[PDB]
């Protein structure tokens, strides 16, 4: 019982750490496409 | 240490409210809220 | 006056150089801006600079 | 005027002696910008000191 | 992943060749590629 319930919030901030990251995904993809970053920042974001 | 993340997230979020940081710097922040979490969540399955 | 002209004429190339380096940079951060990839202090000393 | 003569040349040699380093930056620049292996800012900004 | 890796090192190769980078930024490029690598092959032996 206290596995399922500790495992189930943590899965919960797992899951918002994921979607932080592709958020952060989204910001750098659109600033690299207007040629403001160069294509490491994007890459390093992908491997992130 | 989850209260020191969340002070600054806060810290951060007020911050890029006014416009003096990257939606970048929000996203790290919260990252790092998030991890923390997780960690807590590990500490309180291992204490039960 | 003919060098002096030339000089002048130099110096507004540097200038025209320097304007559209400025007129490239707050065109590429005017999208960033209103999706916050990038900060407001950074768009308004790119504006500032143009 | 011999000596304003030589210190003109010198200063012409300095303007030079930056051309020259300006030039071979966008030279080395510009195969690496259609890569992307540097962003289109700092192509700009070379582009703009040459 | 290793995939955005092996990017990331040709990338930084094509780099140096033109002289923009130096060989300590295609040493750890290699290396971060490496360490990559061994990922995959634990992550194969898992799977396994």
């Amino acid at each position: 019982l206290a596995a399922t319930d500790t495992l189930r919030r943590e899965e919960a901030a797992r899951q918002a750490l994921a979607g932080s990251s592709e958020a952060a995904m989204a910001l750098a993809k659109a600033r690299y496409e207007g040629g403001v970053d160069d294509y490491l920042r994007y890459l390093d974001a992908q491997r992130s | 240490t989850l209260d020191s993340r969340m002070a600054s997230l806060e810290l951060v979020s007020q911050r890029r409210a006014a416009g003096a940081a990257t939606a970048l710097d929000y996203q790290e922040a919260v990252g790092l809220a998030e991890q923390a979490r997780a960690e807590r969540e590990s500490t309180e399955r291992q204490l039960r | 006056f003919k060098a002096a002209l030339s000089r002048a004429q130099g110096e507004l190339a540097r200038a025209e150089a320097q304007l559209f380096q400025a007129q490239a940079m707050v065109r590429r951060y005017e999208p960033l801006v209103k999706i916050d990839a990038v900060s407001q202090q950074d768009f308004d000393n790119a504006m500032a600079a143009l």
